[PDB]
């Protein structure tokens, strides 16, 4: 048996408030750790062998 | 950064809830005592002969 795994992390979720609040804040975080916060452009195309 | 304490503030609004409140019911309890003996207020009164 083999499996693929995607691993974005744990994030905490407490309960009795706003789930909505709570996504906002770790939407930062998640934007900061895929690298896309800022403005950017891809640079791949030399990523390559033959 | 500016999205992210925007988004920190209005969390911290939704965290200012309360939940419940806990208290002690004890107005009107009192402590009991216990009496060992009780308090009769007897006497016999007899004369020397016994009459």
């Amino acid at each position: 048996h083999a499996l693929i795994k995607e691993d974005l992390g744990q994030w905490p979720v407490e309960t009795g408030i706003s789930l909505v609040n709570q996504a906002g804040v770790f939407a930062v975080q998640l934007a900061n750790k895929l690298g896309i916060d800022k403005p950017f452009v891809l640079d791949a195309g030399s990523n390559y062998f033959t | 950064e500016d999205m992210a304490k925007i988004y920190g503030a209005v969390a911290a609004v939704s965290k200012n809830v309360n939940s419940s409140v806990t208290y002690e019911v004890k107005r009107g309890t009192h402590e009991l005592i216990k009496v060992p003996t009780i308090p009769h207020n007897l006497v016999l009164i007899q004369s020397d002969n016994g009459k």
